[PDB]
């Protein structure tokens, strides 16, 4: 079988245990860390999956240095895995979900984004694209952009193979479970007393491409810089302290 | 009462309130209350059908470092009733990492402004007619999260309901099917009685002899909190045009009460309840307030 | 100065205080000074066409050894709107032998309804609304001597004008022929004039900005003192049931503007100047009693 | 010829001169007096006016009517010294028409001079009041005058004395109305006669006074006024 380790980040109401159901098609669903282990058996080949969702984020009336529960469950399973030297655990992905504002970085985000670079890979989605427009869309994906490069934060970059799909980086995405029948046509999406916002619509929202990229084009990729770039640096200080 | 035998002239006495209105004009103070990026300056634009936000929708937007509120001040004429509009922001509020003392510099500004009213009222070389710088409505949007309100929310709804009137509104309602927004219509409802907040319209400011008010105002209560869409761009749907939202799928029609209920918002804030915040404001919160601060300088 | 692109509803408003006035009902008061038996009954019967005043003209009265001020107060309807009236008399005024000191009850009443008005407004266990007893307008009945003003009268009008509204009319004007009535009108105003009696309305006290409305009250201040007669009877002249009063060589009709200026008292009172009475009361001469007071306290 | 004297006291403004002019066909309370040569219907009647300026007119009329008084007792003592009849024969006094009853000025008056001077009362400006008003306002009046005991003079032989208080109006002018000339005041509704037993009483009094009871009034002070003055002098 193949292991990964999928992290959730964002505030709550997002759309994130939707969108996780939507991805990995099954029912899956203080800060702190919660761990759950899903089986999935698609496409022959068997995937372990964990999905490690960090519930409380952004839910407080001071969220001062709550970003320190994830650093401590990367570097805990760092350390597992340094000692198990002498299963794949570590977090190899984690979904950062920007509220869909239309204004730029909120200073949290500037906040776990600065402090977390450097130990994971961040994949910034903007949660609940069905409530922007396309101009407010990119506008919004500009702005996120020019103050991630402004405060020197170091995202990941998708290797090469959708060259017009990977430089839709932040992802929009939206998240159904609903069945709908138009025109005979069996569609997830979310039905709006003005129309159908259609999950895999390639107009509609950045879905089908995170799927692509995640689930089975690039899914070696992330496992591959996790292990020799974050955690080579995590061993290259505490072997050299 | 005294029977007449003909015909007096009392009924025109209306007409003579209205001439002096004319050559004064109506002052209204609206504030409005909400995390940055919900459509608060959109929202204002739109009830008002002008550009009177301080910050236009397009301009470049930063989080200040510090929690600050802001105030613009405009005139708006319609069939020679003019309306001195005083509207007041609070650019920072609920964005940064630590939203402590978020809701001090609101409840400052409302406090300051009673405060210049009481200070100009008891001068000895008072004004004929007192400026009113009084918040008179305070717009409260709840990010359409789907589950439940926010920490931060119940708490400045708590603090506001006390000291201005609070009409809570679910910002950017677009993205929440009918059956969602019934479901968190129903759980803020709960909410707001659980934490006993209540919001504007409070029926126990309302006279008992009074019945079809008190009916108005319970199915006004009843359909809080409102779900709004707003948007200053207009729309060709069927062969009319709409103001509304375009995406992809359809259009949100603002004007449409099957697609929001912008309608509710704008017809109790401006056609419905207008002078009747203005008098909650002028006989329920500013009597209270100046009767506790008198309350203090008996000496 | 800010431009609009569709319906707001702010106009709406007037209608929302229309609907807000409709259940408290709007409230007025008229004081009636002069000497007995000058048709001030009648002439408040006649204004608000209802028993209104404290004495019918029918009953009977004897003069009182002192002046003394009384109060009546009605709820008069009109088309759905209150009109909670007082009507103050002062029965007993300038009938005396000696009349020195006879404008002090006067003062004293209205004196005493700006302490009444202060001592609400600066408690701090204050009422949402201070019921307004206030004498919001003075109608002063000058005798049809067609000489001169009384000194009992100029001396009345000076110390009045200073802190009430003052609207001056000539009582029992169906006793004064037209040319006697203009000599009479001509000769009090010279007199006001000269002993610098400023009566309603001013033009002091009104925007530089107005001018619409200046010209109005200037017309309004032209013509006083105005000739009233005042009366309850109906009458039968030609085929109409008119108010009026039947002599022994005609019937003076009250409506008429040909023989007696009655409808501009009721019009400038009642239909065009009843709240800017009220506003001037409330902010030229109630504001000039409270920055008194404050001062000596 | 024949000599007589009438003093005229009210209030300033009640038509009092014109009354005079009506009645003889002719063009500080200080008494002023004035001396008229009247050659009417062949008598030469000397008249002597006798006007009180400035009664009622002051805000204080306390004790005003001293002036009259010791104007009535100066010619008293003056025929007495020569014992020309100067004494003061008649006196009207005009009360204004304000429909109620009797100021206390009036009051006052009429009880300081009623035992020294005959009293006749009017009701000045008569056209002020309906019928009706009149009416009442007369039966007020002497209900009122008969409450404080005030003795006014009575006429002798020659209906009419039952008009007591004369409701009088006073005319200068003559107009013309329905092809005849009258004595009257024109008002837009109607002309107000001075000569009309159904509009006024001045037509009475005029005969009384002038036509008929005089010599009644020169007798009654003779034999009454000045001899209660002379007997209290003695
Ligand atoms: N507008 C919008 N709403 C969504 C989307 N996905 C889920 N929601 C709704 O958002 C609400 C809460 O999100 P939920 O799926 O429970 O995930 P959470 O972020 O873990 O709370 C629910 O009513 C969802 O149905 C989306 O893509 N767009
Ligand atoms: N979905 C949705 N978006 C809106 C609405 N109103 C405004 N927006 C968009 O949200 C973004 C921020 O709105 P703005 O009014 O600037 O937010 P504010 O900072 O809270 O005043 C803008 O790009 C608007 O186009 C709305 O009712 N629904
Ligand atoms: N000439 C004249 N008489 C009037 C007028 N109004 C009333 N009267 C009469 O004056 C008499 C008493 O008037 P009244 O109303 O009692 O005056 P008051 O005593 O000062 O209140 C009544 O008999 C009325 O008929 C008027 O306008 N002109
Ligand atoms: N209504 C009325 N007015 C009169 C009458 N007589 C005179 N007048 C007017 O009243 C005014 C005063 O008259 P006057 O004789 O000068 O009064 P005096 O000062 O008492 O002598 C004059 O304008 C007369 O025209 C009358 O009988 N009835």
């Amino acid at each position: 079988g193949f292991e990964f380790t999928l992290m959730v980040v964002g505030e709550s109401g997002l759309g994130k245990s939707t969108l996780i159901n939507s991805l990995f098609l099954s029912d899956l669903y203080t800060v702190k860390v919660e761990t759950t282990k899903v089986l999935i058996k698609e496409n022959g080949v068997t995937l372990r999956l964990t999905i490690d969702d960090t519930p409380g984020f952004g839910d407080a009336v001071d969220n001062s240095n709550c970003w320190q529960a994830v650093i401590n469950h990367i570097e805990k399973k760092f350390e597992d895995y340094l000692n198990a030297e002498s299963a794949d655990n570590r977090v190899h992905c984690c979904l950062y979900f920007i509220a869909p504002t239309g204004h730029g970085l909120k200073p949290l985000d500037v906040e776990f984004m600065k402090n977390l670079h450097d130990k994971v890979n961040i994949i910034p989605l903007i949660a609940k694209a069905d409530t922007m427009t396309p101009e407010e869309c990119l506008r919004f994906k500009k702005q996120i952009m020019k103050e991630i490069h402004e405060h020197k934060i170091q995202l990941y970059e998708f290797p090469e193979c959708n060259r017009k799909l990977k430089s839709r980086v932040p992802f929009a995405v939206v998240g159904s479970n609903t069945v709908l029948e138009i025109g005979g046509r069996r569609v997830r999406g979310r039905q709006y007393p003005w129309g159908v916002a259609e999950v895999e619509n390639i107009d509609h929202c950045d879905f089908t491409v995170l799927r692509n990229m995640l689930v089975r084009t690039h899914m070696q990729d992330l496992k591959d810089v996790t292990n020799n770039v974050h955690y080579e640096n995590y061993r290259s200080k505490k072997l050299s302290s | 009462t005294t029977p007449l035998e003909g015909y007096v002239g009392i009924d025109t006495l209306t007409e003579q309130i209205r001439k002096k209105a004319l050559r004064q004009g109506f002052e209204f103070n609206v504030m409005v209350v909400g995390s940055a990026g919900l459509g608060k300056s959109t929202l204002v634009n739109t009830i008002f059908k002008s550009k009177v936000s301080r910050r236009q929708p397009e301009e470049d937007y930063h989080t200040p470092s510090t929690v600050e509120i802001k105030t613009i001040s405009h005139v708006i004429e319609e069939k020679g009733i003019l309306l001195k509009l005083s509207v007041t922001d609070t650019p920072g509020f609920g964005d940064q990492v630590d939203n402590t003392n978020c809701w001090q510099p609101i409840m400052r500004h409302v406090n300051e402004q009673y405060e210049k009213y009481l200070n100009e009222e008891i001068s000895i070389k008072r004004r004929k007619r007192i400026p009113d710088t009084r918040v008179h409505c305070c717009i409260y949007f709840i990010p359409p999260s789907g589950h439940s309100l926010r920490l931060v929310d119940i708490e400045v709804m708590k603090r506001l309901v006390e000291i201005v009137n609070v009409i809570p509104v679910i910002a950017k309602s677009d993205s929440l099917t009918l059956e969602e927004r019934e479901r968190f219509k129903a759980t803020i409802q709960q909410q707001l009685i659980e934490h006993n907040i209540r919001v504007y319209p409070d029926l126990e400011n309302l006279d008992v002899d009074d019945e079809t008010e008190r009916q108005r105002n319970l199915k006004l209560k009843e359909r809080l909190p409102f779900a709004i869409v707003g948007s200053s761009t207009t729309h060709q749907v069927g062969s009319k045009a709409v103001l509304g939202r375009k995406a992809g799928w359809g259009v949100i029609e603002v004007e449409n009460d099957a697609h929001c209920e912008f309608n509710h918002l704008r017809n109790m804030i401006i056609r419905t309840n207008l002078q009747d915040l203005k008098e909650v404001t002028a006989q329920v919160h500013y009597e209270l307030y100046r009767h506790r601060r008198l309350e203090t300088l008996k000496k």
